């Protein structure tokens, strides 16, 4: 049993037609003190999936050790480490799957919520989640800790089904997980304006953005607003 | 008198280990192979006995990866260099684990030779009939 220390917001995540779209904000939280923020938490797995990891950093910079193992470990004697015999999605997923349920059932768990985005050899998208307790679950748009409650809605808004995915673009997939970076950036204190953004597609690959900032903010009508009641001026 | 070459960690009138002697004509019994150092890498070649036409070409992989930056070929008992390169990895990713930057091939060296040494030491273990040829690029 333990406690986490330095956390990472919201990680953000939806699927189009022809892959997957994953976001998550650049902060490293000390309590309610914005202590770190040079805090990459969406680590590339390979050309094919991003693993994007919430709360606890020191149990995240554990589980990316242990991702580069994994791709170290696949490369050994594997002449198709690179084709056919490189490391799926879902293999990534179910491995974290696995660490995420054996810590929990011996009382020390990684704390952490984790969703693991990527595309199949198949073409087909990948997109899972897993928290502390080893709760897994799939959706077409998936969303950990405060982006669940605010970002789903939106994203949801979008591909509300199954149906909706094939008819969804680029496009229209970045700008609604652009839009929730926003309204994460209004609503959520401990967030960051500053965020990441990767984009895993069947035909263009992998495409990683670092450096973006939450634009296009509406303040203007807060010089309009006096008092909380009946002050006037 | 005799007998000293039929247990391992014995020494010889002579101050010699005949059990280790005679892991290395496993070697020279084995497949030749090569090693050789340029001047920003190395480059490691192996010759591959086809006993039949049966053998899928190009599927049986002789050279092995430690790492990702060490490569290793042996001669001689396959196996025991399978095993060699199997504690290798483990060797390597204590390293890694511990001290974050990639094992040195000169801390490699060592490694491997405090483990076939090792195995030298007594008479419950036998010595390893092959010769490894390694080596990477690190730091310096």
């Amino acid at each position: 049993t333990q406690q986490p220390i330095v956390t990472g917001t919201s990680v953000i995540s939806m699927k189009y037609d022809n892959g997957v779209i994953i976001a998550a904000d650049n902060l490293g939280s000390y309590g309610s003190l914005l202590r770190f923020n040079g805090v990459e938490r969406l680590i590339p797995v390979g050309d094919n999936t991003v693993v994007g990891i919430s709360g606890d950093i020191s149990d995240m910079q554990h589980i990316e050790r242990l991702l580069k193992d994994l791709v170290t470990e696949n490369a050994y004697d594997n002449p198709l480490a690179d084709a056919e015999e490189a490391l799926e999605p879902s293999y990534i997923f179910e491995y974290l799957a696995t660490v995420m349920y054996q810590r929990r059932s011996k009382m020390n768990p990684l704390w952490n919520a984790i969703i693991v985005a990527g595309v199949q050899s198949n073409g087909d998208q990948f997109l899972r989640y897993v928290n502390l307790l080893g709760v897994t679950y799939s959706s077409p748009t998936l969303a950990t800790g405060f982006g669940a409650h605010m970002a789903n809605p939106l994203l949801r808004k979008v591909v509300d089904r199954e149906s909706d995915i094939p008819k969804t673009t680029v496009q229209v997939a970045e700008e609604a997980i652009v839009n929730a970076m926003r309204v994460l950036y209004y609503r959520d204190a401990r967030s960051s304006r500053n965020f990441s953004l990767a984009i895993i597609d069947k035909n263009t690959g992998l495409t990683f953005k670092k450096n973006l900032q939450v634009e296009n903010m509406k303040w203007d009508f807060a010089k309009d607003i006096k008092g909380y009641g009946t002050q006037k001026i | 008198g005799t007998g000293y070459d039929l247990s391992n960690s014995v020494f010889s009138p002579d101050g010699r280990n005949f059990q280790v002697e005679y892991a290395v004509k496993a070697v020279e019994n084995g497949t030749t192979s090569i090693g050789i150092k340029c001047n920003d890498g190395v480059v490691f070649a192996v010759e591959k006995l086809i006993t039949s036409k049966l053998l899928v070409p190009q599927k049986n992989v002789k050279i092995q990866v430690v790492d990702r930056h060490i490569g290793c070929v042996y001669s001689g008992l396959i196996p025991d260099g399978r095993h060699l390169v199997n504690r290798g990895r483990e060797e390597a990713a204590s390293f890694k684990k511990l001290y974050k930057t990639p094992i040195p091939i000169p801390a490699f060296a060592d490694r491997l030779g405090q483990y076939v040494q090792a195995h030298t030491l007594y008479n419950s273990v036998r010595p390893f009939g092959v010769s490894t040829i390694f080596g990477g690029v690190d730091k310096n």
